[PDB]
RNA sequence: AAGAACCUUACCAAAUCUUGACAUCCUCUAGAGAUAGAGGACAGGUGGUGCAUGGUUGUCGUCAGCUCGUGUCGUGAGAUGUUGGGUUAAGUCCCGCAACGAGCGCAACCCUUAAGCUUAGUUGCCAUCAUGGGCACUCUAAGUUGACUGCCGGUGACAAACCGGAGGAAGGUGGGGAUGACGUCAAAUCAUCAUGCCCCUUAUGAUUUGGGCUACACACGUGCUACAAUGGACAAUACAAAGGGCAGCGAAACCGCGAGGUCAAGCAAAUCCCAUAAAGUUGUUCUCAGUUCGGAUUGUAGUCUGCAACUCGACUACAUGAAGCUGGAAUCGCUAGUAAUCGUAGAUCAGCAUGCUACGGUGAAUACGU
């Protein structure tokens, strides 16, 4: 589990099909962006408090 | 899970952002950047009163503004802290420039401040209907148009946890252009976490 | 619906024959939203019935949509034990809506192969009193006459 | 099977 | 001598240009007979034209985009008409009695989540 | 001396557009007024539930407006005020000479 | 598959360790993992031990093996009935 | 789960490791490979209990509710207010009344859509002229107009409202969104994250190669492709929007029956590229047969990405030609530019979608009533 697998992430493995990208505020594979770098839960606590630029709602 | 962040509801509308600045690429190592600086002065002012800060950039170098509601803390006497923060900065990776201490005086409004005035008081085994009666009982008397309050969990050791909401004012969470504050907090005790809400409005 | 009432949806005039029944005919042969491929099925047997018998184009179609007009037709309501079909007499404007459909698949209930023609050869026999399409304006009329004990029970 | 092999590549 | 007017329909923007003439519409460098597919959309774009009783005294001159053949057949219909109270601006009781100068505001609708659709939800087993 | 003006929010970007033009106009040069180019909204859906539940999403969304500002007859004295930094730091100029 | 401007995949260990036996008195089964290189005709004789996942199976290159790879010929799944 | 050949990967077998794979303080050579030979204070766990928590989330349900102060009534529990006559999408409003007021909801303030008017004219637009030149036309987007039962008839004197009418682009919360009260379910989540209590610590931790989640007598939920003539096929020929694009879109030319290959302009993009929209329309043709329908299943020979498509990727050529003739009991969605069909586009992503979140073209049928 975490605290293993970050630490084996942030470190360049043999062939370049193997960078799973891996959240960089937590830690989770799954759910990620790259103009972030920011799963699907971090965006939304985050573009909450404001702190993500040029962000709002949506309601079209 | 009923209802909506009263910071989400509203920015855009009457709210403005805590990093105003703007980038197409290195935008994912702009933000993280920001993140990693954030969370620094969320363990080096923990102990101090601060509220907000934003982040601004222009040209290579950054513009903080720590809102800090007891400032000579966070300074000290002749700027001989405010400085030793900033060489603490610059060691994320660039020069990071001009901190600027901007002070709130009635400390009680504020739904970041307020709420640890309560979150800080548990940890230290108050009742938990005195803390929270005693700030829908301060912030009237300062001005506010209406204020509400909340904690959650285990309350006094209790094997099953509850959530005790006291009220006061008007509190108008669903009109759009009125301005209301909001902070969660969470004190950690001998039974584990509570959840202190406040929403101030004026 | 419970709080009132609508309108219905009001069509212009076909460009050639000069009539809103049909245009109300192609809305019953259109299907899947394709008013081109139904625009050949109804100007081509107008043409393709035109030839087998000499009057008008609309004058033996108009006739072939009036006496199929069910004049009579059966509700339901329940007893408690059984459930009567009452009969209940048509508006003037539901004759128009039900003539206009069973035209229409009765006609893909037809043995020919291009429904330029099945449409044809079903508004030429209807035009006599005959097949399909007006035998339903008999089954559903001996049903209000069968149920003819039951009128009372009506709104 | 062994000449395909040979003749599909170079062998 | 020429009169003017746009009109809209349904992401069709096509502007119209009434001259003094003789029956016929010509639309981006075509005649509207090769432009529009079907004798039900050329009956009806001179809707204006029966309703004011002026049946032929123009040449038409258009100028389309956006859309397909309904609504640009149809944004048209909304020249003619808004291009005819231009001229004689006392015109406007009748050709408005026709309701022809609504710019007809029935759009296409947002597709929601969640559904399949604007308004079509997913088949429902309750086991 | 074609430029161009971003920000996500609109308020700044005529209080700078429109404020700085005229420091063009300051000077002998007249520009082009502020010509607004198409603005572009990204959307981004996510999940609500921090577990099973699909059916139940949020949207969010990110502007970025742009704005045109061209001038027409520059001196020796009208590109010395080109480092004249006084935008509310979250727009972004683009110079080209 | 692979290409025609590729060549076949083998596993650069499975024909050194076979290319140095060429010309050698007999042949002891050769204990392998790639199941991946293709077959040669140049294996046309052995007997390698490929893995399935626990066990090496063994089997003997024959020459209609000679366009295959090598663990087509070792199952993984194990399945008797229902 | 918004991307399982390795990795992911939290399970399996072998090959291996002990202050550790991560904090903190003190080019050759054996090998499937990691790896080797050369030149202690402590970490850590995707272990346990969601019935010990905090945060986040569905649900009934955008349903019209859920109460409080102070007064009165009641021996009390409690009541009143909140009922009643009316009306409203609406505890929405009037009137009455031992209540008089107030909070959370409701509506409105927020977006995006449907008419305009000033400011502006490149990349957009092309009227008046032979692309030079123009800012008209329309487009882009800031400001600002606009819609309130204002007005006007007549049923109501409970008094609100209700039906009709005329200026209007739109008329009665315009159309659609965000917005989800008090509580209910000891609902879901200790696995994204944090954590009280209890466990393990030469392992329940750590590193590799290969296997597994792709297993198949079978039963269920969501979809897709069709059973053809309103269709197949193969030719001419028009008309959209909404979005993505740097060690990434990738044109024109050439080569290939085709997937695609080699060269390579231009574009950090209203300019350039992806980008043909497919339905449609004019034609030749086939003529009711498991068929030229339908495209499963296989053998072959190939193209791409990748260390590698063997278990186990998408595409294309040739051959193969499966069940299927419109569905038993019962069951589902949808009230307008919606249902139905038709195509395009994004996020994940080396590679892979019939799924999800978007987008526009063509576009019906019905609602008597309760
Ligand atoms: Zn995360």
């Amino acid at each position: 589990a975490k605290t293993s697998m970050v630490a084996k992430q942030q470190k360049k493995q043999k062939y370049a099909v193997r960078e799973y990208t891996r959240c960089e505020r937590c830690g989770r594979p799954h759910s990620v962006y790259r103009k972030f770098k920011l799963c699907r839960i971090c965006f939304r606590e985050l573009a909450y408090k404001g702190q993500i630029p040029g962000v709002r709602k949506a309601s079209w | 899970g009923q209802k909506i962040n009263p910071i989400g509801l509203r920015v855009g509308i009457i709210r403005d952002w805590e990093a105003k600045w703007y980038a197409e690429k290195d935008f994912a190592s702009l933000l993280h950047e920001d993140l990693k600086i954030r969370k620094f002065i969320d363990n080096e002012l923990k102990e101090a009163s601060v509220s907000h800060v934003e982040i601004e950039r222009a040209a290579n170098r950054i513009n903080i503004a720590i809102h800090t509601g007891k400032p000579g803390m966070v300074i000290g006497k002749g700027g001989s802290e405010i400085e030793k923060l900033r060489n603490k900065l610059n060691a994320l990776t660039d020069k990071k420039v001009h901190i600027n201490v901007i002070e709130i005086k009635k400390v009680d409004l504020d739904a970041r401040l307020v709420a640890e005035n309560i979150a800080r008081q548990l940890e230290n085994r108050a009742s938990f209907r005195r803390v929270q009666k005693q700030a829908i009982t301060r912030a009237m008397k300062l001005g506010a148009k209406g204020i509400k309050t909340q904690v959650s969990g285990r309350l006094g050791g209790a094997d099953i946890a509850r959530a005790e909401q006291y009220s006061e004012g008007t509190v108008p969470l669903h009109t759009l252009r009125a301005d209301i504050d909001y902070a969660h907090a969470e004190a950690d005790t001998t039974y584990g976490k509570l959840g202190v809400k406040v929403w101030i409005y004026r | 619906p419970r709080k009132g009432s609508v309108p219905k949806r009001d069509v212009l005039p076909d460009p050639i024959h000069n009539s809103k029944l049909v245009t109300k005919l192609i809305n019953k042969i259109m299907l899947d939203g394709k008013r081109g491929t139904a625009q050949r099925i109804l100007y081509s047997a107008f043409d393709l019935v035109e030839q087998r018998s000499g009057r008008d184009a609309l004058e033996v179609f108009e006739e072939a949509i009036n006496n199929i007009m069910p004049v009579l037709e059966v509700k339901a309501r329940r007893v408690g034990g059984s459930n009567y079909q009452v009969p209940v007499e048509v508006r003037p404007e539901r004759r128009t809506t039900l003539g206009l459909r069973w035209l229409v698949n009765y006609a893909r209930l037809r043995g020919e192969k291009t429904m330029e023609d099945r449409l044809a050869n079903e508004i030429l026999d209807a035009a006599n009193n005959t097949g399909g399409a007006v035998k339903k304006r008999e089954d559903t009329h001996k049903m209000a006459e069968a149920n003819k004990a039951f009128a009372h029970y009506r709104w | 099977r062994v000449e395909r092999f040979n003749k599909k590549f170079g062998l | 001598v020429e009169y003017r007017g746009t009109g809209r329909r349904k992401n069709s923007v096509a502007r119209v240009r009434l001259v003094p003439g003789e029956g016929n519409i010509t639309v981006n460098n075509r005649d509207v007979r090769e432009y529009l597919p079907f004798e039900s959309l050329i009956l009806d774009l001179n809707q204006p034209f029966d309703v004011t009783e002026t049946k032929g005294n123009y040449d038409v001159l258009v100028n389309v985009h956006g859309g397909g053949f309904t609504g640009q057949a149809q944004a048209i219909r909304h020249g003619i008409a808004r291009a005819l109270l231009e001229a004689d601006p006392e015109y406007r009781g009748s050709l408005k009695r026709a309701g022809l100068l609504t710019r007809d505001p029935r759009m296409k609708e947002r597709k929601k989540p969640g559904l399949k659709a604007a308004r079509r939800s997913p088949q429902f087993s309750k086991r | 001396i074609r430029i161009r003006l971003k920000a996500y929010d609109h308020r700044v970007i005529d209080q700078s557009a429109e404020k700085i033009v005229e420091t063009a106009k300051r000077s002998g040069a007249d520009v082009s007024g502020p010509i607004p180019l198409p603005t572009e909204k990204s959307v981004y859906t996510i999940i609500r539930a921090v577990h099973k539940y699909k059916d139940s999403r949020e949207q969010f969304e990110q502007r970025t407006h742009k704005r045109l500002i061209d001038i027409v007859n520059p001196t020796p004295k009208t590109v010395d005020a080109l480092m004249g930094l006084n935008l509310p730091s979250g727009v972004d100029i683009e110079i080209k000479l | 598959a692979r290409s025609i401007k590729k060549g076949p995949f083998v596993d650069e260990h499975l024909m050194k360790k076979v290319e140095a036996q060429e010309g050698s008195e007999k042949k002891q089964v050769i204990k392998t993992w790639s199941r991946r290189s293709t077959i040669f005709p140049n294996f046309i004789g052995h007997t390698f031990a490929v893995y399935d996942g626990r066990k090496h199976v063994p089997v003997y290159v024959t020459e209609d093996m000679v366009g295959h790879k090598l663990g087509e010929f070792a199952p993984t799944r194990t399945f008797k009935g229902h």
